[PDB]
RNA sequence: GAGAGUUUGAUCCUGGCUCAGGACGAACGCUGGCGGCGUGCCUAAUACAUGCAAGUCGAACGAACGGAUGUUAGUGGCGGACGGGUGAGUAACACGUGGGCAACCUGCCUGUAAGUUGGGGAUAACUCCGGGAAACCGGGGCUAAUACCGAAUGAUAAAGUGUGGCGCAUGCCACGCUUUUGAAAGAUGGUUUCGGCUAUCGCUUACAGAUGGGCCCGCGGUGCAUUAGCUAGUUGGUAGGGUAAUGGCCUACCAAGGCAACGAUGCAUAGCCGACCUGAGAGGGUGAUCGGCCACACUGGGACUGAGACACGGCCCAGACUCCUACGGGAGGCAGCAGUAGGGAAUCUUCCGCAAUGGACGAAAGUCUGACGGAGCAACGCCGCGUGUAUGAAGAAGGUUUUCGGAUCGUAAAGUACUGUUGUUAGAGAAGAACAAGGAUAAGAGUAACUGCUUGUCCCUUGACGGUAUCUAACCAGAAAGCCACGGCUAACUACGUGCCAGCAGCCGCGGUAAUACGUAGGUGGCAAGCGUUGUCCGGAUUUAUUGGGCGUAAAGCGCGCGCAGGCGGUCUUUUAAGUCUGAUGUGAAAGCCCCCGGCUUAACCGGGGAGGGUCAUUGGAAACUGGAA
């Protein structure tokens, strides 16, 4: 850039790139666990549904995730 | 509540599944010249099990898209 | 006609014509492709200077310039006036009017824009010719 | 932000102004939600007029005022007024 | 609702051509005094020399500077998505108007209800090292938070549910139980006793609202058929994922539809509207300036960040084009304001200030703002004012002309009297300014109370324009008029010179030795700081005729039929309400046209108020006619 601020927002955006990418990379491999073994129709997918709704929940109130995603991921996983 | 639009018409087709085509067909007055013309206008109407059939009268009802087309809904089917 | 034959096929009026097709196109070197664009004058080079025989009734010899406008199109424009500066090679500004003697000629020359010098020993009508007040 | 404030109109070294409702965005004489007044600076006294009820109600929704659209309402007694409401 | 000229020997018709009006973002020619209001790259969305256009917070944080205030380069927050530009693309839910979302979002603003509990780990800055001219890059070590990450308690978030009241099928609203998740932060300030308490600015959850957006829909607005077929996730369906959200949005499977002569598809053109110009009106043309919406920021694509972008002055990559280099390697996008080149018939100052209005940040002081206020230039336009006023003769000098007597320029001049709009000189010198902040205090809600908050009244305060407008005096007719035409159409005629030559001309047409038609002089007419020509738009043009034309001979009846589609359709009863007609409600923004008031010395201009405008929509009525039905 060629604005003093342009440079600052430019950092400010690559750092928050880099947490939120992280934070929905985990939110979407516990969902994958989940789905992977509700497919295998398991024991361990009660408590899996929980993580998924907690890491849901929680990138909703870390930003990176809009309420309704939210809710219709957990309706949709609770359909399993 | 807010109120919806209504329409009558005639069904053309029936070859789509749980669906018709209602053809509208009102006199109107061309722009200058004066003259009734007769404007048509078809629309996809949603059948929820295949009941209407090609020949038949028809009210239909305007809701939420539900394909590329529909935007109706079946509502009665005044006269076959 | 019927109604019916009216709407079917509304009326179309007539397609007119301008006196000065010329000045009503430019020009852009970039895409080569003319542009319509509504002008009152053009500015334009002498291709050749002349004189011409008029109709009948008339028989006085009448100048004209064949020029190259600015946008390309080759025209030939009337030197009203008692005299003139004008020969090859020469810049020129030219105006719309039609000379009712001469066949081809359908443009007149502003005189006193660019190098044609003003008309020689004129007092009336100066405005016209482009002599200055003395 | 929704606001309160001034539309700049008439002519030039002799303006007018009308007391409109408006983003914060949009433009200064631009598009606006309700105008319920007008202004006058040049006369011995200023020329205010304001319909007050749609006024109190802009205010109620939350569309603040600007300063001197404030000091207008405080004396056109307007901004009493909308603390009596707030009283209750 | 005005017409005139032009075809003929003449006439009537037909038919064209031109003209008399109005308007321009205008240019050009001649000329040129001023004031006010406005307008000013329409062409090369061609390229950019330079400068300034988006910053801010020290009451978030740590370091450094400093003799406690203050300053900073950094981390962090907000804003950068507004404001500003242009009209490239775009024939479509892009725009207008009117609805729908039970199928959707919304930081900052307001209010209501709860809550800011405890901990952890790093990371810039910094210091070193190496690179590199230097910036600037890496690698190591140290470090703070309103930066980040955990937890407990809290969902009107999910899942399991049951009750009440309902809608428009999908469904909605309210209530309650069970289970599972989801939060935070401080800063300043006061007081207190030291624990505490506590105002404000912030933070987190939910709810409402307002504001801003999103999706869908009816209808409406462009030419071409010397463009008739188009489509293949294309059309529908069952499942699934995806978006803030419905949906072929996408995926898989099934069927083979769907659109289209009511003009699909394709080509060229164009931003759309309010509105502007014209017109008796219907309509014709335009989409400068002003406002709204849309689209696009060298071209193409893509995402991240964020409430909001796929971002004018952000990122990445590809492409074109350019600049600096120390030649190792770096940087950039004026359709931001000025400006430059180029193009063009042609369009502005590389100006001042944030005093105002409005926006961003901040607790605020304040800072930032080429938005905006203003000033500059251009007679580009609209309005206004002048460039003297009076008096002054059978009538000067001079010019033109002379029927040589006169006639005219002409009361014009001269001469006399007078004035100072303007000019000049010297003096005075408003509005626009509100405030904010701060200092006082009076009342409140809330407090253990203070601080603080809200409100009332005073004080104080800051002007670019600008010593500009405006006003007073003094002096001077003194310095301030030009352009076009004069055969008819059409206002206004003579003389000379020329001799179908030179030249004129919007149409008809003038000029070949006696030219009101050419050139010049005088005089006249029309206008007047402008006049004329050219270019374009409407009208006149009933010359595309819906209003409002016609086809024997003038242009115009297919050479004639058979006939799909379409258009049109005998008489009567019942039925409806598709068309028609009608009452109500809602809206059609402001500005502009129109009417009524007011203000600028009037005017232009500006303000206030009203009215109008829709083949507008919903709802409720009539059945005469068209249409549908028996
Ligand atoms: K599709
Ligand atoms: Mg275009
Ligand atoms: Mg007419
Ligand atoms: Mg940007
Ligand atoms: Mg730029
Ligand atoms: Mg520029
Ligand atoms: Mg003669
Ligand atoms: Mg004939
Ligand atoms: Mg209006």
């Amino acid at each position: 850039p060629n604005i003093k601020s342009a440079i600052k927002r430019v950092k400010t955006a690559e750092t928050r790139n880099s947490r939120n990418a992280s934070q929905r990379s985990a939110m979407r491999t516990a969902i994958k666990k989940f789905d992977e073994a509700a497919a295998n129709n398991a024991d361990n997918a009660k408590d899996l549904y929980v993580e998924a709704s907690k890491k849901l929940d929680s990138a909703v109130s870390k930003g990176l995730i809009h309420k309704n995603n939210a809710a219709r991921n957990k309706s949709r996983l609770a359909a399993k | 509540r807010n109120q919806r639009k209504v329409y009558t018409g005639r069904v053309v087709s029936d070859k789509m599944d749980k669906t018709i085509t209602v053809v509208v067909e009102t006199y109107k007055k061309h722009g200058l010249y004066g003259k009734r013309v007769k404007y048509s206008k078809k629309f996809k109407a949603h059948d929820e099990n295949n009941i209407a059939k090609t020949g038949d009268v028809v009210r239909i009802s305007e809701t939420r898209p539900l394909s590329a087309t529909k935007h109706f809904r079946l509502l009665e089917v005044v006269e076959e | 006609p019927t109604i019916n034959q009216l709407v079917r096929k509304p009326r179309q009026s007539k397609i007119k014509k301008s006196t000065s097709p010329a000045l009503n196109k430019g020009l852009n070197s970039f895409k080569r492709e003319l542009t319509d664009v509504n002008s009152p004058q053009k500015r334009g080079v002498c291709t050749r200077v002349g004189t011409m025989t008029p109709k009948k009734p008339n028989s006085a010899l009448r100048k004209y310039a064949r020029v190259r406008l600015s946008n390309g199109i080759e025209v030939t424009a009337y030197i009203p006036g008692i005299g003139h500066n004008l020969q090859e090679h020469s810049v020129v500004l030219i105006r719309g009017g039609r000379v009712k003697d001469l066949p081809g000629v359908r443009y007149h020359i502003v005189r006193g824009a660019l190098d044609t010098a003003g008309v020689e020993n004129r007092g009336q009508s100066r405005s016209k010719y482009g002599t200055k007040k003395p | 932000a929704v606001k309160i404030r001034l539309k700049r109109i008439g002519s030039k070294k002799k303006p007018f102004y009308r007391i409109v409702v408006a983003d914060s965005r949009f433009p200064r004489d631009g598009r606006s939600i309700e105008t319920i007044g007008t202004y006058n600076p040049l006369l011995d006294p200023v020329e205010v007029k304001i319909d007050e009820e749609a006024t109190l109600k802009w205010m109620h929704n939350g569309a603040k005022p600007s300063d001197t659209v404030r000091n207008l309402l405080s004396r056109e007694g307007i901004m009493e007024k909308f603390h009596n409401q707030k009283l209750g």
